[PDB]
Parts: structure tokens; C-alpha cells; sequence
DNA sequence: TAACAGCTCTAACAGGAATA
RNA sequence: AUUCCUGUUAGAGCUGUUAAC
DNA sequence: TAACAGCTCTAACAGGAATA
RNA sequence: AUUCCUGUUAGAGCUGUUAAC
């Protein structure tokens, strides 16, 4: 596919949302032919660097957030991957990334226990005009009864000013995690749960 | 300690030996950035192969 | 004297027959 | 040395054979091995300090094993299955407390998890029936003691380190059988299991082994070396006059995986003039099973315990017919004894040869090999000339059921004889499909009165049915009613099996009428099948199935005639 | 998901092993969403009959053994289930199989 | 490994039965089974029994 | 009890060792490739100091 | 080890639908 | 392969019984 | 609710490549 | 954004201790 021309034009306008939507519409020619290809290789030229990163917007983040609900992986490639001197480093990186994005598993934890689920919660800052916004999301890296292993993240959710999940929100996200683990292991309880939080646990949160 | 040490080795996006944090922490951070940028993702859970 | 851990080991090796005074 | 030659050598001289069994037989006795003990100790050690639920995670899981081993390696402990590890973990867990160590080793190897298998029982039988007199062991649990107590019913004299010198005296006064544990029972204070204790040998047990070397030859099984004290004791035993009168037979489950220590000891023994041989005979259990198999004149009393499968269990009796009753298709043949003719051949004959002679000559008689013939002598004279016939005499089969059960040739012969008898005087044609016999209504005589009842059996809604004819959509296939008749040996009885079938005139073109065979048999339900079976009973026997004992003889006009008697009523049994 | 068109070429070539491998390889789009579904209904068109069953091979067993270590239950559907005269027969069988493979008992 | 006949030998039958009751014990917190039914399409040899 | 073996399901459901809120896992013995940290211990368990009283906040 | 006897099984096909 | 097991066509596997080698 | 102290983390940039 | 997380520049959130409203 070819990037539609107006993207270049909006590159002058410095509108990140418009550029991301135009890129999605450029890839829209690949929506019907999802079976033909496994991984898409979106390339963002250095000339688009003005919209690469600016306050309140992340170009790769927005692109992947737009493409994920459509269920087609992308491995965004910028000039960095080309620039980078050591070729073997980048080649290992891209090769492993593409193989794992296709659906394969390059490697797995040896002798990993399938009855333990390792939860991990993190957060991010959105600089609101009036206050701040804390976005908290969880991730799981458990190993199902099969041979492959799973790795899934999800939002913890309406508005949060502090990164500490309350009783309701934390019990909800942990119940969702428990259902996720149950779905893979036929319904067996996780005999041990690990939770890695970047900040301390509150009394109510425990 | 062993769980975290082993978890810092299964980041496929990373092409080096290990990381500073378990893959749970780094992927939760990445998805936190993704959700913060785009509020209309909160409904569904996503695999690591999309955002890695 | 003995460390609590070795006391635990000895209790667990033979707990079928050991008293409890409170 | 190949295993078979070793078996022959052992069988030739089995009255002078010490055995040596250390920690290898216990693997198959249901008790944990050295590695299992090490992993159990690691499990307790890890669960103790790092507070983790003991029963939550098992020990034979791969993930938990790897995690525990990684923890052990974290504290600088030995890496993996390396020397000075088993003793190391024992001395680590029990911090030099030999009483607690003994109690744990007793609990792990206790006499409740042990389930004797064929190997230990066979060795105990060899001990009792007095072929092997001395059984040395580096093993603590009382597997051989329990096996001997179970088989012989006599108390076995076990020797250990407490008494120590007790075994030597027993050897000198020939108080066989002796079972001296080189490392002693766990019921006593000294166990000699840690590496520091494994460098020395008890003086009196050493002397006993040296003295026993001259008297017998050694067979050592389930032993992989790795012990310095036992190896040096064996080497010292080699370095003496006529060290082994019957050779040291070192057996391993696999020659390839055998440690180099065993091989170099064997080479040293060969260099010292003894005939020591290293053989591979598979596992200890299979070795002892074969050895017991080659044993001659084993007493029945002990063999009833050596191989409990050899005796026949589940002889659960059946109740009476007292108090709806299924009516099977089995006609009981109450004939118990029959007479047959035997011909003696000047040259050996093959059953195949007799079968082809039957095919060529086509005589009016029956013959089988075991040569038993049923019929007239002149027919046999047609088959066999006077030159090849030595004599012709008689044979009596006192127990027909046991005879047919024992030899399948007798089964086939009696089945053919009863089939010929049943179809001797009747118009129903006799055919064969594969190895079964079929009595089929003939095409021409289908209008007989004796078939009319059968015509009633197949009839629809009580009208007149059809017995023989042509298929609805076949070019030349012809069909008829028939019954497959067979001989079944059940327990101590013989029965005739009748099954209604649709015979097809071309043998190889039966499948083309399959749908028809299906279509004709779609609605042959319980009532219809009952009617057909009754009609076939009437046709084959001439009497209805009530209180009848019709007797039929084959070749009644022949000197050798078989006279069977089959009850006309099929098997039945009222419900309880 | 949609099976690769190379499956048709392999079926025309009459290669059961490669056909089973291609059917399994078609599952990657669903494997990126293995958490999403419980039971996968794999359909086989009649044009693949040449590789359904022949000597030294069986496609159903190969597929089951290939997807068993991947933990995803699979309910294979042939054209027979479609063209069976009755409908409640097929519905009861398929529904009880689906419930057993998604959950159990 | 390889089997030329459908009758298990002594070691193979013992190993399979060991795996079976170990599975039962794992599913029964270590409790021993009291009744065991081994249904086979062919007759048990002496080794299997 | 956390290391007693072969306990029935009902009993474990009944007790479950409640829950451990104030986690306190023992530090091992000093033991004997050591690591040298940058921390200097302070053994001054108490110090003396002065207080001034103010008539206004 | 080569035939022969029986008892029983699976391996490929084909195949129609619950007393009419 | 939603199912079921009814047959057909074959071969093996065990037991045996002889002849051996 | 307004300061103050500490602990800790993320937000934006910039930035070189593994004992020399 | 193949990657890694070392720095810089800032701000926020948690705790506390005061002053109150
Ligand atoms: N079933 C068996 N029959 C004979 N020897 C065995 C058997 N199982 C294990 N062994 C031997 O026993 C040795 C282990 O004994 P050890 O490690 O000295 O306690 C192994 O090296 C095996 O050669
Ligand atoms: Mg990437």
C-alpha cells in the first residue's frame, strides 16, 4: 500500500490526530485483505517528526490505539531502524518482533508454573487543563494449560485524580483478571497470585 | 525475586538480554500510555502482540 | 537453645505424638 | 557376555550364588530412590525457611522442581546430580542429628508403602528353596525380609551393623539363608548412609564377605558403583586365592550407561584370574522373572505365592435358576464321550498335507491331525494306501469339552462332525463361509412341508412368507434363509450356536445384496426372530423345544460312528 | 477467520499432512485473540474429501493432536452435519459437544 | 517404546498403573483408591495380571 | 500448619490461616562473593537537643 | 520358525435412522 | 468429522498342535 | 484547605551502544 | 517508533507536622 497524499499535507499542519486518522484511512485498503498478510509495516518518515511527539499526543501510541480494535498488528518502522549502525542488533529486533507479531512465540520461560498468574499494574499521566488524570491499567503473563503462554493487558475501569485504585475498582479489575485466568485453565483457581504495583498499596486496596 | 527475575526476560519487543522491570510492569505502562492517549479502549482487553 | 526453624522441623517430623500445654 | 549365556551359566550352578542388591531393587518395590529422597529433602528444606504451603505444590512437578533447585543453587549449594549431594542435603536438613535422621529415613522407607513385585518375591523364593544362601545388600528397607516372610511363612534372619559379627558366625556354622545388610537396618542407631560413613567398612562384615567370596560366586544387580567402601571390599575379595569359584556376574540394566568404575573393576578382576563377567539383562524384575522361569521343580506351595497370577482367581460361582427369562440360541450337547478312529503313518504327516489329500480324494469320511478319523476304514484306505498305513485302531475321548478346549484341532473336528451329523438325513444344504458352517434351505425343495413353519416365521402379519428366491435388483444373485451353526466351548460344557442368516448363492457376490439383506432384516424383531429360531430348531431337530433329548449319529452305517445328543430346547434362565 | 487459499491447492494435490498443517497455521488470527473465544468451529468443505481419510492418515486425528497442546477446543463440522435429514439430531449433538468443550460436564 | 502386540509387558503395565493411581492421588489429596477397574479389549496375559 | 501435609479440604476451607496483613519475613543469618554497599550504619540511638517556646503560633 | 486350527481385534469402506 | 454400530472386504495379534532347526 | 518536610513517579527531551 | 534506561528539566500524587476554617 501507499500512504495517501494528504497525509504529507497535514504534516505541514502539525495535527497529530488528523495525521493518525489519515494513516488509518491509508491502511483501510488492507481491511478487506486481512487474511492475505499477517503483519503490517507502517513507515513514518523523518519529515513527519513534527507530529511524532508533542504535548498531549504520541503518534505511535495513537496509531496503535486506532489499529488494535481492527485486529491487525503493525511494527512501525522509523528512520532510526535504518540509521542505527550495528545491523545485527536491529535485525534481531525486527525479526523477533515480526515473528512474535505473526502469532509465534520466540521463547518461553523454562519450567514456568502454569498455576501462578503474575499481575502487574501501572499508570500514566494525562495533563488536564484543570487538574491531572491518572490512567491505571493491568497486565497478566500467566501460562495456560497448553504449551503456549498468554500476556494480556486491560484498563482498570470513570475519573481518577490519584493513582491508587479504590476498593471497588481494584476488586473489579482483579475479578476480571480472575475470570481471564479461569477462561484459559478450564476454570481452575490460581493457586498463587503476584501483583507488581509501581506505588505502595493502600489499606483499602489490599 | 525469582518470579520477577524470570519475568524481566520475556519481552519480545526488547532485543537485549533483559529489562529493568518485569514484563508485567512494562506492558502495563505501555498500555497505560495507549489508554491515556485513546479513551475508547477501556472496554476490551488486548494481547501483548498488538502493542509490543 | 535452638532456632525456631529447627524446632519446627522436629515438630513436623514427629507431630503424631507431641503434647500441647497452654 | 550375552544375557542368555549368563542365564544358562547361572542355572547350571545356582546352588552356590551370593546376591548383591544395593538401592537398585528398591526402585521397583514402591519405595523412593536416592534421587527421590534428595528431592523430598529439598522440598522440606525449601518449604521450611521460605514459608510456603507444603501440600499446595507437589514435588514431581517440573516447574516446582526447577524452582526448588534454583533456590538451592542460590545459596551456593551443589548444582545438580553430583557426588556428595545426598549426604550433603541430609546433613543440611538434619544438622547432625542422627536420631532424627534415622526417624525420617525410617518414615520415608517405612513398611507400609512397600508392595512386593516379582523380583523380590522370586529372590525370596530362591532363598527359601535354598539355591542362593547369602544376599548382601547396601539397602535399608525390609523388602527382602517382607518377601521372605510372605512366601516362606518363616522368619528371615537379617543381619546388620548393630550385631555386626553375627553374620560371620552364621556363615561359619552354615546357618543359611543369611541376609546381611552392609549398611544395616534403619531400626538401629547406626545406618552408615552419609558420605563420611561410606568410606569405612565394618571389620567383621568385611571378613564375612571375604570368607563368603571363596564359598560362592557373586551376582550383583541394581548396583551402579559410586561407593568407595563396597568397591574396595570387592577389590580385596578379588585379591585372594580362588576369589570366586563361580565368577562375579555384574548385571546392569544398560551396559552403555554403566559407570566406568564397574568396567575397570571387571577388567581388574579378569586380570586377577577370576572369570568375572559384565552382562546386561534389563531391569532387575525381568532378570529375576526369567531366572525363576528357568527354575526346575519349584515347590507348588511357594510358587502359589511367587506368582499369584499363575493361580486362577475369580472362580465366583453362579446361582441357581430360581424364580422374564431370556431364551438364547445355545443348544447344550450333553454328550460326554465319543469314539474315533486312528491311523498310524510310516512317515510323519502335516495337517496341511491331510487337508490337501481331503481336497483331492474327497472321501465320505472326516479326518484331522493331533490322525483321528471318523467314518469308514475303506475311505481311509482310499486316502492312504497300505504302504503308508501301519495300523488302524480306536480312540476314546472321555471328556469332550476339555479335549476341544485344549486343542483347537479337536474343536474344528468335533464341529465338523456334529455339522455333518445334523445335516446327514435332511434336505437342507450344507455350505461354508470362511471358517463357519451354514445350513441353508435348498432352492429346488423350497416347497417342502417341513419348511412351511419357516414360511410362517418370515411371513408378514401372519400370511405366507418366502424362503428362497432371487434378489430384487441383482442380475444373478440368489438368496435363501439359512442358519450359521457353530460349536462353543463354555466352561465345562459344549453348546451349538444357531444364528439366522440370509445366505447368498454366489459366495463372493454377497455384498451386492447387502441392502436386501438389510431390507429383509429391518423388521426381524424379537417376536419374528423368536419365530424363526423356533422354526429352525424344528427343521434341524425334528422336535419342538420342549423336554426333548434328540440324539443324532454321523455315519451310522460305519464302524467308527459318533453319536451325539443335543437337547432340543435352547438355553434359558428365569430372572432372580 | 478464513482458511488460506493454499489449503485448496494442497487438497487438490491430495496431501493430508500439509493440509492439516495449513489448517492449523490458519489459526494464528484467532490465536492473537485466544482469550476471546472458548470453542472454534472448524469447517471442511466437501472438496477436501480426497484428504479426509486415506491409508496411514486421518485428518481429524491430526488436527486434534496438533491443536491439543494449544489448549483451544475445536468442534470439527463436515458437510454431513449440514445435510443430515433431521435437524434436532445434529442440534442436540453439536450443542452438547459445544457445552462440553467450553467448560465441561 | 515399540510394541509388536497389544499386550503390555510387566514393566509397561506397572508404569501405566503407577501413573494412573498417582493421578488419582493427586486428584484425591493422596488418598489411595480402594476399587480399581481395568477394562481391556483383549485378554490380560500373566505379565499384565 | 502451613507445612502440615495431607489435610482435608473442609478443614483448610475452615481455617485458611486467615490473612497476613502485616507481612514480616525473617532476615536470614549473616552467613559467609560478598557485596559492599554504600550505607554507613549510625549507632547513635538518641541525641539531645533544644526547644524554644513561643507566645504566638 | 513353517504351516495348520480357533478367538478376537483393528483397518477401510458403505450406510441408513429407532415395531414399521 | 453432531452421532450410533450394522455389515462387507482383508490382515494381523495371541493362544495352541505338529514338523522341525 | 494552606504551607512545610520526605518518597516516588511520570512528563518531555537528549542520547550513546556493553572492561575501554 | 528494532531496542536498552542513563541523565537533565519540571510537575504531580501520596503520606506526615503545623495553622486554621
Ligand atoms: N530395575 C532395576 N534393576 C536393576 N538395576 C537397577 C534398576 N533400577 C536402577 N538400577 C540401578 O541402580 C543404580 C542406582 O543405585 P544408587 O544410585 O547407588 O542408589 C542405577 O545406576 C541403576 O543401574
Ligand atoms: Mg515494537
Amino acid at each position: 500500500c501507499l500512504a495517501l497524499d494528504e497525509c504529507h499535507g497535514v504534516a505541514a499542519n502539525g495535527n497529530g490526530l488528523a495525521l493518525a486518522d489519515k494513516i488509518v484511512q491509508s491502511m483501510s485498503g488492507l481491511f478487506r485483505q486481512k487474511h492475505a498478510f499477517d503483519v503490517l509495516l507502517v513507515y513514518l518518515p523523518a519529515s513527519w517528526k513534527k507530529c511524532f511527539e508533542y504535548d498531549g499526543f504520541d503518534l505511535h501510541d495513537r496509531i496503535k490505539a486506532k489499529v488494535a480494535p481492527l485486529n491487525l498488528p503493525i511494527q512501525i518502522i522509523n528512520d532510526t531502524a535504518l540509521t542505527r549502525q550495528c545491523r545485527a542488533n536491529v535485525m534481531w529486533g525486527v525479526s523477533v518482533a515480526l515473528y512474535a507479531k505473526a502469532g509465534g512465540i520466540p521463547w518461553k520461560l523454562a519450567d514456568w508454573d502454569k498455576d501462578e498468574a503474575y499481575i502487574g499494574l501501572s499508570y500514566a499521566i494525562k495533563k488536564n487543563a484543570e487538574g491531572q488524570e491518572y490512567t491505571t491499567c493491568c497486565s497478566q503473563v500467566f501460562d495456560p494449560d497448553g504449551t503456549g503462554f498468554e500476556f494480556v493487558a486491560y484498563d482498570t475501569r470513570d475519573r481518577k485524580g490519584n493513582p491508587y485504585l479504590s476498593y471497588q475498582e481494584m476488586q473489579s479489575v482483579l475479578s476480571k483478571s480472575l475470570h481471564l485466568y479461569q477462561s484459559s485453565h478450564n476454570g481452575r483457581m490460581p493457586r498463587k497470585i503476584f501483583i507488581h504495583k509501581t506505588t505502595h498499596f493502600t489499606e483499602d486496596e489490599i | 525475586c525469582s518470579s520477577i527475575l524470570a519475568l524481566t526476560k520475556v519481552d519480545w519487543n526488547n532485543n537485549t538480554l533483559y529489562k529493568k522491570l518485569p514484563v508485567t510492569l512494562v506492558y502495563s505502562q505501555v498500555f497505560a500510555d495507549v489508554v491515556k492517549q485513546t479513551p475508547e479502549i477501556v472496554n476490551e482487553i488486548y494481547d501483548y502482540r498488538f502493542f509490543m | 537453645v535452638l532456632t525456631d526453624n529447627e524446632f519446627y522441623q522436629h515438630y513436623l517430623q514427629n507431630s503424631q505424638h507431641m503434647m500441647w500445654f497452654l | 557376555l550375552t544375557d542368555n549365556e549368563f542365564y544358562q551359566h547361572y542355572l547350571q550352578n545356582s546352588q552356590h550364588m551370593m546376591w548383591f542388591l544395593g538401592a537398585g531393587t528398591s526402585r521397583s518395590a514402591g519405595l523412593p530412590t536416592a534421587s527421590d529422597i534428595i528431592w523430598d529433602l529439598k522440598h522440606r528444606y525449601y518449604c521450611l525457611h521460605e514459608n510456603q504451603d507444603y501440600q499446595k505444590h507437589d514435588i514431581n512437578n517440573h516447574a516446582i522442581k526447577s524452582k526448588i533447585q534454583s533456590y538451592m543453587d542460590s545459596k551456593g549449594f551443589p548444582l545438580q546430580w553430583s557426588p556428595e549431594e545426598y549426604s550433603f542435603y541430609f546433613e543440611l536438613v538434619f544438622r547432625d542429628d542422627y536420631e532424627a535422621q534415622r526417624k525420617y529415613l525410617l518414615e520415608a522407607l517405612a513398611s507400609r508403602k512397600v508392595s512386593l513385585n516379582i523380583g523380590h518375591r522370586v529372590l525370596a523364593a530362591l532363598l527359601e528353596m535354598n539355591q542362593t544362601k547369602v544376599v548382601f545388600t547396601t539397602n535399608f528397607d525390609d523388602v527382602i525380609e517382607t518377601a521372605f516372610s510372605d512366601i516362606s511363612g518363616k522368619h528371615l534372619s537379617v543381619y546388620h551393623l548393630e550385631g555386626s559379627y553375627a553374620a560371620l558366625s552364621a556363615l561359619n556354622t552354615e546357618a543359611f539363608p543369611i541376609y546381611a545388610k552392609i549398611h544395616g537396618d534403619f531400626r538401629y542407631q547406626k545406618i552408615k548412609n552419609l558420605t563420611p560413613d561410606l568410606q569405612t567398612n565394618d571389620r567383621e562384615i568385611h571378613k564375612c564377605f571375604l570368607a563368603a567370596a571363596i564359598r560362592f560366586g557373586l551376582v550383583v544387580s541394581g548396583y551402579s558403583g559410586r561407593d568407595e567402601n563396597v568397591m574396595t571390599m570387592l577389590r580385596a575379595a578379588i585379591d585372594q586365592n580362588n576369589a570366586f569359584p563361580h565368577g562375579l556376574y555384574w548385571t546392569v540394566p544398560s551396559i552403555s550407561k554403566s559407570e566406568p568404575a564397574v568396567q575397570d573393576l571387571i577388567t581388574y578382576a579378569q586380570g586377577k584370574g577370576v572369570r568375572a563377567y559384565l552382562v546386561e539383562t534389563g531391569t532387575f524384575d525381568e532378570m529375576l522373572s526369567k531366572i525363576w522361569r528357568q527354575v526346575k521343580d519349584k515347590p507348588a506351595a511357594i510358587d502359589a505365592k511367587v506368582r499369584t497370577a499363575r493361580v486362577c482367581p475369580v472362580s465366583i460361582p453362579l446361582p441357581g435358576p430360581g424364580k422374564p427369562a431370556l431364551r438364547t440360541n445355545a443348544l447344550p450337547v450333553v454328550t460326554q464321550s465319543i469314539r474315533c478312529g486312528v491311523v498310524t503313518l510310516a512317515s510323519p504327516i502335516t495337517f496341511s498335507e491331510l487337508k490337501e489329500r481331503i481336497s483331492q480324494k474327497s472321501p465320505k469320511a472326516l479326518l484331522t491331525y493331533t490322525v483321528l478319523f471318523l467314518g469308514g476304514e475303506p475311505e481311509i484306505r482310499k486316502i492312504f494306501s497300505n504302504d503308508e498305513i501301519n495300523s488302524i485302531g480306536q480312540y476314546y475321548i472321555d471328556e469332550i469339552a476339555q479335549s476341544v478346549a485344549a486343542s483347537t484341532f479337536l474343536k474344528s473336528f468335533v464341529e465338523e462332525a456334529i455339522l455333518t451329523a445334523l445335516l446327514r438325513e435332511k434336505p437342507i444344504l450344507h455350505r461354508v463361509r470362511h471358517r463357519t458352517h451354514y445350513a441353508v434351505i435348498p432352492n429346488a425343495s423350497a416347497k417342502d412341508d417341513r419348511f412351511l413353519d419357516l414360511r410362517k416365521a418370515v411371513g408378514f402379519k401372519g400370511d405366507l412368507g418366502y424362503i428362497t428366491g432371487n434378489v430384487t435388483n441383482a442380475k444373478e444373485l440368489s438368496w435363501a434363509e439359512a442358519v450359521s451353526i457353530r460349536l462353543e466351548e463354555r466352561g465345562g460344557k459344549l453348546w451349538i450356536m444357531l444364528k439366522p442368516e440370509i445366505w447368498i448363492k454366489p459366495l463372493d457376490r454377497r455384498e451386492e445384496a447387502t441392502d436386501f439383506i438389510r431390507s429383509r432384516r429391518r423388521y426381524r424383531f424379537n417376536q419374528c426372530s423368536y419365530q424363526i429360531l423356533d422354526a429352525w430348531i424344528k427343521i434341524l431337530f425334528g422336535s419342538i423345544g420342549g423336554g426333548g433329548t434328540v440324539n443324532i449319529s454321523c455315519f451310522p452305517d460305519a464302524e467308527f460312528k459318533a453319536e451325539f445328543e443335543i437337547g432340543t430346547r435352547t438355553a434359558f434362565s428365569l430372572g432372580v
